[PDB]
């Protein structure tokens, strides 16, 4: 997960 | 760039396969019963034609048909002929076209939307995909300009240009905006104009189809395309979409290789999208750093941010050259709190930055996760020292030695205030000094109207067991948006202030005049912050922070997407909603369409304190 | 070749 | 010697010039080793500027002991049986084996009364009896059926030992005899024998409490009761050490004399001063030596 | 071969690492506090200990501790301990050290099963697993023989369920823990094994991992590490299951490195069919049994039939005997043998007829029937370019066909898995209208067979097939076509239904399976035999498997919740074969020892389409 | 698929 988010 | 060649003449095939893998092409489009073969199923003697209807199976292996055959459906094959014995044989031919092509396992199948009522094209298509099992996707031929409005004005006494998009819209709506449905988009010689072109970039096209006729010559000869053409490949290249070239050579003097080694030219002509890449309309689940606990490798991609890490320095830097005149340079001692302090890295930040402000602090690094706080006090034993004190504590919970003069964190989602740095920084307000900074001071949020085909199947797609059947399309999503067409500009929703020395409930109303004609189908949320004065970091897309990737848009979609006409303005209203226990956001769109309040009581998603 |  | 040694103090011995034997282990952070003190000043404990004699070990320092006045018999974290022994000048601390015989943490070393053999328990179930002199292992024993909490040799009888373990058993053991354990009829954490009464020997278990078994009970602690220690009295104190972080020194009657509390962490090894019969050096994981007065 | 290296002492982590890299072990099996370290959860003030309480994560990259690491449970914590200020304790810290388990990212968890009540660990376990997200698996890490069975006989007043009993350990844990995927088994093998058919019970569980001692490894002659031949055995058995071999201890042979202990596996691993390389990547992977009469196959689906060359041969030489029987030599030259090829396919067994005719110097006029009408292509593009007014195609279902002559042979290919869930008898019973009274179908006659099996993973197979929009446990009430591989199969098998053409096709059967051993019931594995001509057969029955013959897996029937069994036990089973006008289905249920339901009523959850 | 199974 990248960008914050699972 | 990967690119195919649509024949409808295919001798034998064998060799059209050499032929055309010789030239560069990847696959190849091709009818897989005869284009002039009508066959009839109705009527004798001709119902009982014997022999063979089409090629064996055998003339590729089955390696060859999954991977480099697109078939075609056959030219007569009209199912919304208004004469219904021709309707009827294009039913079962189009039935038979296309079950053969699911025997041979093809890629693709290619059909054409050519004409504005398809609805019994869709219905046969939409029947057979619910029938057995078979994987090929159907790509639907379909110009950017109707056939009727780029003809010549030859003939002496005989919606413009968003008609075959309507042709498209109306098509996949039939067929309920299936997954295995997409677009091939024809682009003629006449480009139509930018708005309808955005339109029909927010749709599902897995190929663009170029004629060799809409290449024009230069000085020596070889094919090129208008600078127009070239924008609108380069804007499909974006998009990583194929390109099927039809037609014939129209520069017989040169080969067939020059109209491919042109695109192969344009291609190579052609840090944020590097890190992007691979998370393109990925949508996942927000962090929920309070309420859950996140592992090292979501640490690490924090951390793998200089821009954020850099900027939160340089305004700690400021802050602390203000709050210190140069006169009181030693004997003042500023305290800094970093809440929620992570691994390391805004207390490394922090370090740097009294250092290089030449100030004096005393670092409290708050923290809740144990497993950081193990880090973070390996980090003090081995590198800090006693300058800073390591808290394992919440800071809502935390009874402080001593009030702060900068208190800084970095508890901002995607959308500001979706990871509660609202309730935190109110949790941990009362141990700041009364003229104390709080890095960052200010928050913002904004909203814009978004539509995407692709990112409305995605959140159908997460539809879940043991779950409300249309739960997904009431929670938020990080996802790097990429196939998609928004709407209007981004418009602010929320705004959060620390020190707030006054309710973190909030509604508001946002009002996007929509100068265009679209579809409706969720709402980006993005968000701007001021750290302190003048450094601010911003996600939103005309003041995004260069070469900074920590945080992806949010998505809020809705249960059903919104038919959008020009001139009307789209008024949406969003709730920041709270209980003692959970913080969610609601939202319904009021204009032009009603549409129901989305999460209601926090119903599919909450944020847990 | 490629020129325009 | 170590420019400084770790948090956690393991144990501390009195030998009878009166020197402080010190063993330390790393137990969180980076490297988990351990380290040997010798401190002929007992007092400057646990400053490592003011140490005799100090080595770095290769793991933790589970359990130690005296091999008479110069040899300091070490169990190991990596299954190692060490001897190192006192240089004559005293103030280096050097190797003379590193055996790896058990498959698991060594919990617990002992001298049988000869001194020349020593007695093993590991955290792997078997219990190893040691030629010292040889540098070999006379005996191995798989008796339990769980890790080995503490052995104790006998002061008397050089072949008689004790065993508690896991499994709630506390075995005799007479290495002579041909089936050497014999079941000693609340798991039993510590054990200690009589310096004066042959076959008197008080044990500790995990619930706090301490009781004396003829080859009597006192709720103690509040928690698992570590080490037992006998005061060399004519008549002796027993000193109980627990992770309730509190000593406590009882009569003969397993009845409270004194009781300290002046460890913030649990309370590992306690030792009586040979020259001053009233001092009890306490160490504990907070990294402080107490010196009690009686 | 992957192996891993159990070490209770990391001094240094880098260090211990390299080092264990270097000898040749894939993961390391290392403690994440340090197993002496006892915390302190509820009392001061040991509770306020400060410090880090254990080491760092940015010691390892993010990859090695995703890839490399196997974490332990420290020794000391025992969730199930009698006092309560232990069992308080060590609940804490089990949860502290899981958590710090899945923030370090560690791909596995070894946790012990040493004693008979764990509970509270299977709780705490169990509250682990659906809390938060997180992807590791936990290795309960349980011995193939007690600890108080392996000690030596030398306390006197002391003397030495017996070999049932750690499997009894795990049957408690991973049911109270409702079958995790997440929970498998890290066995260690001691000096003494058990009997043969505990090591069956064992080799049908989710054993990811296999422990090694090097206290169980002989001395060679030369003073090599080696192991007995019922280890080698042992060894050889868990190797099949592409297990990965832990070794812990100490270097008992201390001559040599400790490279000894794992080239020897490397050994064992380099010296142990085409039905074997075929089924990889399918073992114990459930697939949708075919159903040819109301689905058309692709072409891809033909091909691997075609693939088979041993049943299309077994096929050309029934139809070579039934034409030498069927034609005296005198009459060779002007007897014409109708043939009727039922269900041609895409050909092969059309090509097996003409194939047959030639090397029994026979003539043939042949038929080749077929449904699908994609396949029709493929039948009528064969008959222009080779067969030419020999083979008559007809693109008609046999059932419905209206043949021009009555046929000598009919040969058919209709036979699943189970030997009848692709109606192969409702099909040949349209097929007999057209032919001869003294005629011959081949196959002649086929049976099928059942035998009960256990499989812990066949079972959370089944489970994980649950689907949205549909009942939630109708997944245990169809067949599934498995590779059946991590099972362990109670009992022999015995025919359950038998047909025979020419000729009711509905069936009931009641079979009785004497149980030896003390296991738990998960379904039903299905096979066939069949009878073609006189004796030629086609089997895949595991004692009588036609050699190299792959056109079948299995058939396995499950059954919605486990059945336990013991010793002299018999399982009493009855199948149901059920039909009406549109469908035909299976039922089944187990009445002894203990009755379930009935599994497919009505077939709600799986019919074949006539 | 394979084994006759889909
Ligand atoms: N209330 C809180 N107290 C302390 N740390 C917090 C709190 N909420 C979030 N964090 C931490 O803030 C960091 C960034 O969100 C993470 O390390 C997270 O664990
Ligand atoms: N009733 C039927 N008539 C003709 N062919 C059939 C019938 N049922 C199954 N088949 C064919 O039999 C083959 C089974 O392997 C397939 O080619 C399938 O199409």
């Amino acid at each position: 997960g990248r960008g914050r988010g699972r | 760039v990967s690119s195919g060649r649509d024949l409808n003449c295919v001798p034998e095939i064998a060799d059209t396969l050499g032929a055309v893998a010789k030239q560069g092409f990847d696959f190849l489009c091709m009818p897989v019963f005869h284009p002039r073969f009508k066959r009839e199923f109705i009527q004798e003697p001709a119902k009982n034609r014997p022999g063979p209807q089409t090629r064996s199976d055998l003339l590729l292996s089955g390696r060859d048909w999954n991977t480099l055959i697109v078939g075609k459906l056959s030219p007569w094959i009209r199912p919304d002929s208004k004469v219904e014995k021709i309707r009827r044989n294009s039913e079962a031919a189009m039935l038979q076209e296309l079950n053969f092509g699911a025997y041979l396992g093809l890629p693709a199948f290619l059909l054409p939307l050519n004409q504005e009522d398809n609805t019994n094209l869709a219905r046969v298509l939409t029947n057979h995909i619910h029938t057995g099992h078979h994987s090929s996707m159907f790509w639907m031929r379909v110009p950017l300009v109707a056939p009727e409005d780029l003809r010549d004005d030859i003939i002496e006494n005989a919606s413009g240009e968003e008609k075959t998009w309507m042709w498209w819209h109306n098509f996949r709506t039939l067929c309920d905006y299936s997954k295995r449905i997409a677009v091939a988009l024809e682009i003629g010689a006449d480009l139509p104009s930018n708005h309808v072109i955005d339109r029909w970039l927010g749709e599902p096209i897995k190929a663009a189809i170029l004629p060799t006729s809409i290449f024009l010559t230069n000085k020596k000869g070889f094919p090129v395309l208008s600078k127009m053409h070239q924008r609108l490949i380069f804007r499909l290249l974006k998009l990583e979409v194929q390109f099927i070239i039809t037609g014939t050579n129209h520069h017989s003097e040169k080969e067939f290789c020059s109209y491919l080694q042109y695109l192969e030219y344009l291609s190579q002509n052609r840090a944020y999208e590097l890190f992007a890449k691979g998370y393109e309309d990925y949508l996942q689940s927000p962090l929920q750093p309070l309420m859950d606990n996140l592992e090292s490798q979501t640490y690490e991609v924090f951390e793998k941010d200089p821009i954020k890490y850099s900027q939160y320095q340089q305004a700690i830097y400021k802050c602390l050259l203000d709050r210190v005149p140069e006169e009181e340079k030693d004997t003042n001692v500023q305290v800094l709190m970093v809440l929620g302090a992570g691994r390391g890295p805004l207390v490394n930040a922090s370090l740097r930055a009294a250092k290089q402000a030449d100030r004096r602090i005393k670092l409290y690094a708050v923290e809740k996760n144990p497993n950081a706080v193990v880090t973070l006090e390996n980090w003090q034993f081995e590198e800090w020292g006693s300058q800073v004190t390591v808290v394992s504590s919440d800071m809502r919970e935390w009874v402080a030695p001593e009030k702060a003069d900068i208190i800084v964190s970095e508890l901002l989602g995607s959308f500001a205030d979706n990871e509660l740095s609202p309730e935190c920084l109110d949790g941990a307000q009362h141990f700041l000094k009364d003229d104390g900074v709080s890095i960052p001071g200010e928050y913002t949020s904004f909203l814009a109207p978004i539509s995407s085909s692709k990112l409305y199947n995605e959140v159908r797609a997460c539809r879940e067991k043991d779950r409300d059947p249309e739960a997904q399309f009431e929670m938020p999503y990080v996802v790097r948006l990429h196939n998609f067409h928004q709407l209007s500009a981004p418009q602010p929703c929320f705004t959060f202030s620390h020190p707030n020395r006054d309710d973190n409930n909030r509604y508001c109303t946002l009002e996007f005049p929509v100068e265009v004609n679209t579809v409706l189908h969720g709402f980006a949320g993005y968000f701007e912050t001021v750290l302190y004065q003048d450094i601010t970091l911003s996600i939103r897309p005309e003041t995004h922070s260069p070469g900074m990737f920590s945080w992806f848009p949010i998505l809020f979609p809705i249960k059903q997407p919104i038919t959008v006409r020009e001139g009307q303005t789209i008024c949406v209203r969003f709730w920041r909603c709270s209980n003692s226990k959970k913080v969610w956001y609601e939202w319904a769109v009021t204009a032009p369409v009603c549409s129901a309040i989305h999460n209601p009581t926090g119903r599919s998603y909450t944020i847990g304190l | 070749q490629f020129e325009d | 010697a170590p420019a400084c040694m770790e948090r956690q103090l393991e144990a501390a011995r009195y030998r009878s010039d009166g020197a402080l034997l010190l063993g330390a282990s790393s137990l969180s952070g980076r490297c988990w080793a351990g380290s040997l003190w010798l401190f002929k000043d007992p007092c400057a404990a646990p400053n490592e500027g003011f140490c005799s004699a100090g080595v770095q070990t290769e793991a933790g320092v589970a359990d130690l002991t005296w091999v008479g006045e110069r040899g300091i018999l070490v169990a190991s974290d990596s299954g190692a049986v060490e001897l190192w022994e006192l240089d004559e000048n005293e103030t280096l601390i050097v190797s003379k084996f590193c055996k790896y015989e058990h498959d698991d943490i060594v919990s617990t070393v002992s001298v049988l009364s000869s001194g020349t053999q020593a007695v093993s328990g590991s955290k792997d179930i078997c219990i190893k009896v040691w030629d010292l002199a040889q540098q070999v292992v006379l005996s191995s024993y798989r008796a339990h059926a769980a890790q080995v909490t503490c052995v104790a040799a006998s002061p008397h009888k050089d072949s008689v030992f004790l065993s508690c373990s896991e499994d709630n058993r506390i075995l005799l053991w007479d290495t002579r005899c041909p089936k050497p354990a014999s079941q000693i009829g609340y798991l039993p954490t510590s054990l200690a024998w009589h310096p004066q009464q042959s076959e008197v020997f008080v044990f500790g278990d995990e619930n706090g409490t301490v009781s004396l078994v003829d080859t009597l009970s006192s709720a103690v602690h509040s928690q698992c009761v570590t080490g037992l220690v006998f005061s060399p009295h004519s008549v002796p104190f027993l000193a109980s050490l627990s992770e309730d972080c509190s000593l406590a020194v009882l009569d003969s009657s397993l009845s409270e004399l004194f009781r300290s509390q002046a460890h913030r962490d649990f309370v590992r090894d306690a030792t009586w001063s040979p020259l001053n019969h009233s001092l009890l050096t306490t160490v504990g994981w907070d990294h402080q030596v107490v010196h009690h007065v009686v």
